[PDB]
């Protein structure tokens, strides 16, 4: 549609072609590092707990 | 339907107009300082981004 | 575009005509006395010379008064008025919805023409005593004021009354938008296609409320009439026979409609400018005496057909304006005797923080229970009576300690519903989450919560509940009753929800 | 007919000024013992 109503010569198709071939930069896991945590309060709960329990 | 003169009268003025149409015939520079103010307005309406290519963003993270 | 520009010289009507004419002999304030005519139809459209249109109103015995719509600057003493033998007509059809049309059914939304197949008089008579059929069906207004103490069937006229700026436009775009997850849905029976008359507002107002509309995508299924404050007085005094019209065509096709004029005081007002220029003889106010046959001819035509005529319907909601609180003037009589109720609103109620600002002690609807849904007619029945009871001895409250418990009871049920009627702008509410908030506010989940608290109360409830249990309110929606399971099921999820906060 | 908030100030008749009165008292009182005791609290932290 674009290309029919924009008389514009390429622009229209060279955006088209352009956006098809950009790529959003997904976001990466950073945060996702406190794992550890959970089984230290594992440990904390399961070890340093259970057994004194 | 050429029975009219007037229609055949305002098909001949369009045509020479069309054939004019090298051209916006008789544009005058008011058209073009209208052109000008409207076009401005227009392009505030819509950023001062140039409008050629595909202005990057590289997203920001937390 | 020029090969555009040669069918569109083509497509014209070169053809001309015998037709009669009348020369002006006067003109000015807006009021041509055309001499001639002599076959000329009582309200019929004149066309002068220039280009102007004219309502030939005023058939006396020598001339006959035209009034111009339009500035009368391109008229002149001696000019020729042609008549088009053609009452008032307006387009109509459902090539209308989404468009924006001035008085006369032209559009004045660039935005292309109106590709309307036919006509439609603007003078036509209400249905007569059979066609009608007893009001029943609810129109979900989405304010839980409006929806649940002060209910509007559907072919129920509902003045909207109240002093300057305390929130009638709001209503009826609450309203309006409200609409949408009906007319989004499947059944063509709770579909509603709203109009909304613009009388004498500025044309920046109708501007912004149609941003308003297309901002929550509510032009789809609504017709803006607009007679705005610089048209001549003509097309104020005939946009809400325009709008009535394109309703009408809804409402004998089967379908349901909605019209909201805006305001009625801002039409009778032009009409006495017509007839004070006319010199048509003046009564109370200046009004002439037909300042109730104009809005009772109108407000008439709101009906709900029957089976046999199709089950159509038109609601009506007239906005009125009154002068600080003045309902005995004039037009808001006329027009409070000819409605099925009234929604005041107030000003003491709009800054004290309920808003809507409803004042329930003196708005009224003359069907009452019928036009509405059961669940919400056992939640509102009680709702009403608590309401009643906390207003009867509201003027204690400023005390409410040394008095007896009963009382203080009375007062700490008052003002937490008090609290629960407050609502946002532009945000109606299904009916089910109505009933659901209402629910948890009757049955006494709340009289422990601290009044502040109560509208967090409110719209954290909601989330907990549109979120969670869309099966319980789908349950009590498509049967609008609350079957014992689906009491004690809404009785579960407040109790535990008020624990969990 | 009905009536307003706040209106016995509006008719300016008797009570619409002794209204005015009143609270004139109770808080050109209050005031001045505010006053006095922003000054001792200032002079105190001279200390
Ligand atoms: N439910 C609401 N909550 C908060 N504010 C509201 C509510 N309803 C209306 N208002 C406020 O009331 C003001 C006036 O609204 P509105 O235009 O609907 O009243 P109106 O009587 O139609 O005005 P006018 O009479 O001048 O046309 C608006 O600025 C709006 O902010
Ligand atoms: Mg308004």
């Amino acid at each position: 549609y674009y290309k029919a109503n924009v008389a514009k010569a390429g622009l229209v198709d060279d955006f088209e072609k352009k956006f098809n071939a950009l790529k959003v930069p997904i976001p990466e896991d950073k945060y996702t590092a406190q794992v550890d945590a959970e089984e230290k309060e594992d440990v904390k709960s399961c070890a340093e707990f259970l057994t004194q329990s | 339907d050429p029975v009219q003169k007037l229609f055949v009268d305002k098909i001949r003025e369009y045509r020479t107009k069309r054939q004019t149409s090298g051209g916006p015939v008789d544009a005058g520079p008011e058209y073009q300082q209208d052109l000008d103010r409207e076009l401005f307005k227009l392009k505030q309406m819509y950023g001062k981004a140039d409008m050629n290519t595909f202005p990057n963003f590289t997203f920001e993270d937390p | 575009v020029s090969s555009i520009l040669e069918e569109r010289i083509l497509g014209a009507d070169t053809s001309v005509d015998l037709e009669e004419t009348g020369r002006v002999l006067s003109i000015g304030d807006g009021i041509a006395r055309v001499h001639g005519l002599r076959n000329v139809q009582a309200e019929e459209m004149v066309e002068f010379s220039s280009g102007l249109k004219g309502m030939s109103l005023n058939l006396e015995p020598d001339n006959v008064g035209v009034v111009v719509f339009g500035n009368d600057k391109l008229i002149k003493e001696g000019d020729i008025v042609k008549r088009t033998g053609a009452i008032v007509d307006v387009p109509v059809g459902e090539e209308l919805l989404g468009r924006v049309v001035d008085a006369l059914g032209n559009a004045i939304d660039g935005k292309g023409p109106i590709g309307s197949k036919a006509r439609r008089r603007v003078g036509l008579k209400a249905p007569g005593i059979i066609p009608r059929i007893s009001v029943r069906e609810p129109m979900q207004t989405g304010i839980k004021a409006v929806d649940s103490l002060v209910p509007i069937g559907r072919g129920q006229r509902e003045l909207i009354i109240g002093d300057r700026q305390t929130g009638k436009t709001s209503i009826a775009i609450d309203t309006i938008i409200n609409q949408k997850r009906f007319n989004d849905g499947t059944d063509e029976k709770k579909k509603l296609y709203c109009i909304y008359v613009a009388i004498g507002q500025k044309r920046s107002t109708v501007a912004q409320l149609v941003k308003r509309l297309t901002d929550a995508d509510a032009m789809k299924y609504t017709i803006v009439v607009s007679a705005t404050a610089s048209d001549a007085a003509p097309l104020q005094y005939l946009a809400p026979y325009s709008g009535c019209s394109m309703g009408e065509y809804f409402r004998d096709n089967g379908k349901h409609a909605l019209i909201i004029y805006d305001d009625l005081s801002k039409q009778a007002v032009a009409y006495r400018q017509m007839s004070l220029l006319l010199r048509r003889p003046p009564g109370r106010e200046a009004y002439p005496g037909d300042v109730f046959y104009l809005h009772s001819r109108l407000l008439e035509r709101a009906a709900k057909m029957n089976d046999a005529f199709g089950g159509g319907s038109l609601t009506a909601l007239p906005v009125i304006e009154t002068q600080a609180g003045d309902v005995s003037a004039y037009i808001p009589t006329n027009v409070i005797s000819i409605t099925d109720g009234q929604i005041f609103l107030e000003t003491e109620l709009f800054y004290k923080g309920i808003r809507p600002a409803i004042n329930v002690g003196l708005s009224v609807s003359r069907v009452g229970s019928a036009a509405q849904t059961r669940a919400m007619k056992q939640v509102a029945g009680t709702m009403k009576l608590e309401l009643a009871q906390y207003r009867e001895v509201a003027a204690f409250a400023q005390f409410g300690s040394d008095l007896d418990a009963a009382t203080q009871q009375l007062l700490s049920r008052g003002v937490r519903l008090t609290e629960l009627l407050k609502q946002g702008q532009y945000s109606p509410m299904a009916i089910e989450e109505q009933v659901a908030v209402i629910y948890a506010g009757v049955r006494g989940y709340l009289d422990k919560l601290e009044p502040s608290k109560i509208t967090k109360f409110e719209n954290a409830f909601l989330s907990h509940v549109i979120s969670q249990h869309q099966a319980l309110l789908g349950k009590i929606r498509t049967d609008g009753k609350i079957s014992e399971e689906s009491d004690a099921k809404l009785k579960e999820i407040v109790t535990n929800f008020l624990a969990g906060f | 007919v009905r009536s307003s908030a706040g209106a016995v100030r509006d008719a300016g008749g008797a009570f619409g000024k002794r209204e005015q009165a009143e609270e004139e008292r109770y808080f050109r009182a209050r005031a001045k013992e505010q006053l006095a005791a922003l000054k001792k609290h200032h002079e105190n932290e001279i200390s």
